[PDB]
């Protein structure tokens, strides 16, 4: 809450560039994986 | 336009088509000059009394 609480979300905005940029160059729609990679993520854990 | 440029942009380094991002915009236009429509005060059902004053309210606004 507060201040540096939009600091560190953004932050983890930030991180999921690598899985984006991984899926736009083998040509897929980069937010369609990664809507379902951090949906899959929020119950599978770390693996997905 | 600009900060509308600027969310645009940030939106194509995510891996977004362009036209589909300006075709998003325009339906998303259509839905605030709505909600302004519907939200808007009116100085037609005014007298004329108050009505001469809306429009000093208006012009002070804008100077
Ligand atoms: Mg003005």
């Amino acid at each position: 809450e507060g201040v540096q609480a939009f600091i560190w979300q953004e932050f983890a905005s930030a991180l999921e560039v690598i899985p984006t940029t991984l899926a736009e160059n083998a040509g897929l729609n980069s937010i369609k994986v990664v809507t379902e990679l951090r949906s899959k993520h929020e119950n599978g854990e770390l693996n997905d | 336009a600009s900060a509308l440029l600027d969310q645009a942009l940030e939106l194509i380094q995510k891996g977004i088509h362009p036209i589909k991002i300006a075709n998003g915009f325009d339906e998303a236009a259509k839905l605030a000059i709505s909600k302004l429509e519907e939200t808007c005060d009116d100085i037609s059902a005014s007298n004329d009394e108050l009505f001469r004053d809306f429009l000093l309210r208006a012009a002070k606004t804008s100077l």
